[PDB]
C-alpha cells in the first residue's frame, strides 16, 4: 500500500519450493529486465511516489526541488526505488525507456489486457487510453482490494 | 568565447565558495551520469551552451550551428578551439545545466523553448527553468533548466 | 531473405565504398552506453533486419514485427538467424546508420518516413510524420536491394506534413 516493504511482520516461514510466480510482491524494486546503460536519478522524495509516474514539484525556493506523483503534460519520468530511511527516489528518466511493474488505476482493470496502450493520469497511476508511449505486457495483478499492478514498457513521449 | 585567455598583473581574490559555479566558462553540467551519450561534431559560428540544428549541404560532411524549433538536434555543452569542434548531448538525452536565455524575463517554474538562435525562451516545449535568469555580462543570460525532450 | 546469404568458384574483386554490403555492420558511428535489446520476430511474417519494428506481446512472448513510425519501438540492427532473435536499439536512442530503403532516388538531407513495412521513404507521401529521420547519403542499390545512411534522434513534437 503506501510501503514498499510490508508494514506488518509475518507469522510463517516461507516454503521456497516453488520457482513460478513468485515475483508478484509490491516490494519487487527495480525492472525486470534492465540494461546495464541505464540512466538513473534520484530525488528527494514529496509523498510516496512509488512505482508512479513522477513530475517535478517546487516550493518557494527556500529548499531544493522535488518529485511527486503526478502525470499528463508535466511527467519526468518514473520512480522504481525509495529509500525509507533518507526520502530518496529513484527515477528513471523518461528519455529512458523502463520495463517493470507499475501500479495500475483500480478502474477498468479488467479490460486491461496485452497489447493495450497506457498513459499516465494527474496520480501517476496508469490508465487505458496521448503524449507518452506506453504498452502493457501482462494482465492486472491484485495485491491489495484497491491495489493494482501490472507489466509495462515505456518508450518515450509520442 | 568560452575561456578568454586574457594576461594578468595581479591575483584576483578568489576564497568564497558560494555564487563561484555561474560563470560562461563553466562548461559541461552540473549533474553528469556515467551513461550520457556525447558526441563532437565540426561547428560554425559559436553555439556555445546552445541549442544546436545539423546542416546538410567540394562537398563536406554535415556541421552544426546555433538553432532550434522544428529543427533542434541536441544541445552543445563544451567547445574546443583548435580543433574546431563542439561536444554535443543529443536531443534524446537529458541534461541539467546553465544554457542562454533570450533575456531576463525567465523565471522559476517557466517552460522555455529554443528559438532560431539556440537561447531560451518562455512558450511543443523543450526544458523547465529552475532558476531566474542570471545577467553575466552585458547581454549574456544564463539559466539553469532541466531539458527532457520535446513535450 | 537473408543477411550472410553461398560458395563462390572465383573470388570478388581502394578502401572508399567498401560499406556498402547488406551485412555491414549497421552503426555508423557507434557508442558505448547505447541500450540493445533482444526480442523474437515472426520467421515467415517479415525479415526485420536494417527495418523499424514494433512491439507485439503474444500469446506465447513478445515478438518484433515491422512497424509504421506511429507504432514503432525501435530498430532492428542485427539477427541471429540460427536462433530467430532480433536485436533492437530502442527510439529513445538515437541511431546514425544504413537501413532499408525502397525509394532508388533520395537526396542527401531529404526528410524521410517509416512506412508499415519498416521502411524509409520520402516523408511527402502524407502521412503525418512523428519521428526525426534525416539522409545522410543518397541511397545506393546492391545488385536487388536499397540503402540509406540516415540519422534517427527521437520523436517529433508536432505530426509534420
Amino acid at each position: 500500500a503506501l510501503m514498499k516493504n510490508p508494514q506488518q511482520d509475518s507469522g510463517l516461514l516461507s516454503n521456497s519450493i516453488d520457482f513460478r510466480d513468485q515475483n508478484l510482491i509490491f516490494s519487487n524494486s527495480g525492472g525486470v529486465c534492465t540494461s546495464s546503460k541505464d540512466k538513473i536519478e534520484n530525488y528527494p522524495a514529496k509523498g510516496y511516489p512509488y512505482k508512479r509516474g513522477v513530475k517535478l514539484s517546487f516550493g518557494d525556493g527556500t529548499t531544493e526541488l522535488e518529485v511527486e506523483a503526478g502525470g499528463g503534460d508535466d511527467l519526468y519520468g518514473v520512480c522504481s526505488d525509495i529509500d525509507e530511511f533518507s526520502g530518496m527516489a529513484t527515477v528513471i528518466p523518461i528519455t529512458n525507456n523502463f520495463t517493470g511493474y507499475l501500479t495500475l488505476k483500480k478502474d477498468g482493470q479488467n479490460g486491461v489486457n496485452p497489447g493495450d496502450k497506457l498513459n499516465f493520469n494527474q496520480h501517476g497511476e496508469l490508465e487505458k487510453v496521448k503524449s507518452v508511449n506506453a504498452i502493457a505486457l501482462s494482465k492486472a495483478h491484485k495485491l491489495t482490494e484497491d491495489l493494482f499492478i501490472v507489466l509495462a514498457s515505456v518508450f518515450g513521449n509520442r | 568565447m568560452k575561456n578568454p585567455q586574457h594576461d594578468a598583473s595581479l591575483l584576483s581574490n578568489s576564497n568564497e565558495f558560494r555564487d563561484k559555479n555561474v560563470e560562461f566558462f563553466a562548461s559541461g553540467g552540473t549533474r553528469t551520469s556515467k551513461f550520457d551519450k556525447l558526441e563532437n561534431h565540426p561547428f560554425l559560428g559559436y553555439p556555445y551552451k546552445r541549442g544546436v540544428k545539423r546542416v546538410i549541404q567540394s562537398h563536406y560532411e554535415p556541421h552544426v550551428e546555433a538553432g532550434g524549433g522544428e529543427d533542434l538536434y541536441g544541445i552543445c555543452i563544451d567547445i574546443d578551439e583548435f580543433s574546431k569542434t563542439a561536444t554535443i548531448v543529443p536531443i534524446t538525452n537529458n541534461f541539467e545545466g546553465y544554457l542562454v536565455a533570450k533575456d531576463s524575463t525567465v523565471k522559476v517554474k517557466d517552460k522555455l523553448i529554443f528559438n532560431k538562435d539556440g537561447a531560451l525562451e518562455k512558450v511543443t516545449i523543450n526544458a523547465t527553468a529552475l532558476t531566474d535568469a542570471k545577467q553575466i555580462s552585458n547581454e549574456v543570460y544564463l539559466v539553469k533548466v532541466a531539458v527532457f525532450g520535446n513535450k | 531473405y537473408s543477411k550472410s546469404m553461398i560458395e563462390n568458384k572465383v573470388f570478388s574483386s581502394c578502401f572508399k565504398s567498401k560499406n556498402e554490403r547488406v551485412d555491414a555492420y549497421s552503426f555508423a558511428c557507434s557508442s558505448y552506453t547505447d541500450k540493445i535489446e533482444e526480442y523474437l520476430y515472426d520467421p515467415a511474417n517479415s525479415f526485420p533486419y536494417k527495418r523499424g519494428v514494433k512491439l507485439v506481446p503474444k500469446e506465447n512472448s513478445i515478438y518484433v514485427e515491422v512497424g509504421a513510425d506511429t507504432d514503432m519501438y525501435g530498430i532492428c540492427v542485427d539477427v541471429c538467424e540460427f536462433s530467430c532473435t532480433a536485436y533492437v536499439l530502442p527510439i529513445t536512442n538515437n541511431f546514425e546508420g544504413y537501413l532499408v530503403t525502397r525509394n532508388p532516388s533520395i537526396k542527401i538531407g531529404e526528410i524521410l518516413d517509416i512506412n508499415n513495412n519498416g521502411v524509409i521513404i520520402k516523408a511527402g507521401g502524407g502521412p503525418p510524420t512523428a519521428i526525426n529521420i534525416y539522409a545522410l547519403s543518397d541511397s545506393f542499390t546492391i545488385n536487388s536491394i536499397n540503402l540509406i545512411k540516415v540519422a534517427i534522434f527521437g520523436n517529433r513534437g508536432l505530426e509534420k506534413t
